[PDB]
């Protein structure tokens, strides 16, 4: 079967050069397009370009032209976007897409998986985290709310489970809120009975897998301050 | 230059639903017009081309119509596989463009949120910040206002904040907001509130806690 498997994601810095590429296997690579595709975190899908690859012709949506660089090597069935210098605005998920042309259009009928690429100035930071619990007295209906803020990491992703796996109805994991000071801050909570607040513990397990680090919090709130 | 504007861009399905999507060209484009399903973190997949055309192995239920400028997409019988973004895609000229998207999300009933306020931490305070966090739980439809009050004064330009997908089991939102200070900041003051407007809600609901009496 027709497969475009593209490679993984990359974290780089402003001004850095980048090279990222598409493998088409299950069909004749050279009888068929390219085309590339920009999703910008939040945001819809882009054109980029094409290429070619019998013969190496080019494409680019105003917008990229001189931008970004499509090209291929069709010796390993291979397309490549590139990036001289990139900048912060060029985090996205880009994607590289097969054209076939049917109803005398071309279509994208076959997609790689993407591959996120995320550009920033902020260096590798593992999270700090902190309780959510409410206020001694403020805990009056039968279910209660805790959680813990993750915050102060790049670059994503956590990943947050509560009691080593063991909580896991209830829980809600926020996405990931990008900062003013460069680094992603987050929350997860989870309601639970009223009740259990002084019988039982709960704590939040945050991997931070760039970091190589690993949080656990217990959620109180000290009678104390 | 032929710009695709796509309308609505969200609406709540039933499964079982008939779900009409449409797609304005700037300009002519004959029957030149694609149309593809994205899911978040998700390749997007063809559905249909050349405006009305079934791309293979894609259901029935899926139809497209329209030619020259107007366009739609019909999903028959909505099923539970099809919430998700509908991107049309113009194919008259070599410089291809998309709309904007439209998101088919679930409907259900009007839940009202549980609303809950955290305090900062003292591991946090420590360390010279101060975040507050707001919490939403299970709210139905999705457009909700938290406005933040410190000594009782309306905040801006210091939250975040973010909303969780809809809730596989009952189809509702959750949303985070987070007040950061700086320790000083947050120590000059007494009252922290945050206030929740919702249709659910006949009137706002506010949680607050006083520094001091936390
Ligand atoms: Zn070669
Ligand atoms: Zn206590
Ligand atoms: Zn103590
Ligand atoms: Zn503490
Ligand atoms: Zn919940
Ligand atoms: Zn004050
Ligand atoms: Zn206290």
């Amino acid at each position: 079967e027709v497969q475009l498997v593209q490679s993984g994601a990359e974290v780089k810095k402003p001004g850095e050069s980048l090279k990222i590429s598409c493998k088409g296997s299950g069909y004749s690579f050279t009888n068929y397009w390219v085309g590339w595709v920009r999703q910008m975190p939040g945001k819809g899908l882009e054109w980029m370009g094409f290429i070619d690859p019998s013969d190496s012709y080019t494409n680019y949506a105003p917008s990229f032209q001189g931008q970004v660089t499509i090209s291929a090597d069709k010796s390993i069935s291979t397309a490549y976007l590139q990036w001289s210098s990139l900048k912060a605005s060029d985090t996205a998920m880009y994607y590289c897409a097969r054209e076939l042309y049917q109803g005398y259009m071309d279509t994208f009928d076959s997609w790689g998986q993407g591959t996120l690429v995320t550009v920033s100035s902020a260096s590798t930071k593992g999270p700090s985290v902190f309780p959510l619990a409410p206020c001694s007295r403020s805990t009056s209906e039968s279910t209660a709310a805790l959680g813990c803020l993750v915050k102060d990491y790049f670059p994503e992703p956590v990943t947050v489970s509560w009691n080593s796996g063991a909580l896991t109805s209830g829980v809600h994991t926020f996405p990931a809120v990008l900062q003013s000071s460069g680094l992603y801050s987050l929350s997860s909570v989870v309601t639970v009975p009223s009740s259990s607040l002084g019988t039982k513990t709960y704590t939040c397990n945050v991997d931070h897998k760039p970091s190589n680090t690993k949080v656990d919090k217990r959620v109180h709130h000290h009678h104390h301050h | 230059d032929i710009q695709m504007t796509q309308s609505p861009s969200s609406l709540s399905a039933s499964v079982g639903d008939r779900v009409t999507i449409t797609c304005r060209a700037s300009q002519s484009i004959g029957l030149y017009l694609a149309w593809y399903q994205q899911k978040p973190g998700k390749a997007p997949k063809l559905l249909i081309y050349a405006a009305s055309s079934l791309q293979s192995g894609v259901p029935s239920r899926f139809s497209g119509s329209g030619s020259g400028t107007d366009f739609t997409l019909t999903i028959s019988s909505l099923q539970p596989e099809d919430f998700a973004t509908y991107y049309c895609q113009q194919g008259n000229t070599l410089s291809y463009t998309f709309g904007q998207g439209t998101k088919v999300e679930i409907k259900r009933t009007v839940a009202a949120p549980s609303v809950f306020i955290f305090p900062p931490s003292d591991e946090q305070l420590k360390s010279g910040t101060a975040s507050v966090v707001c919490l939403l739980n299970n709210f139905y439809p999705r457009e909700a206002k938290v406005q933040w009050k410190v000594d009782n004064a309306l905040q801006s330009g210091n939250s975040q904040e973010s909303v969780t997908e809809q809730d596989s089991k009952d189809s509702t939102y959750s949303l985070s907001s987070t007040l950061t200070l700086s320790k000083a900041d947050y120590e000059k003051h007494k009252v922290y509130a945050c206030e929740v407007t919702h249709q659910g809600l006949s009137s706002p609901v506010t949680k607050s806690f006083n520094r001091g009496e936390c």
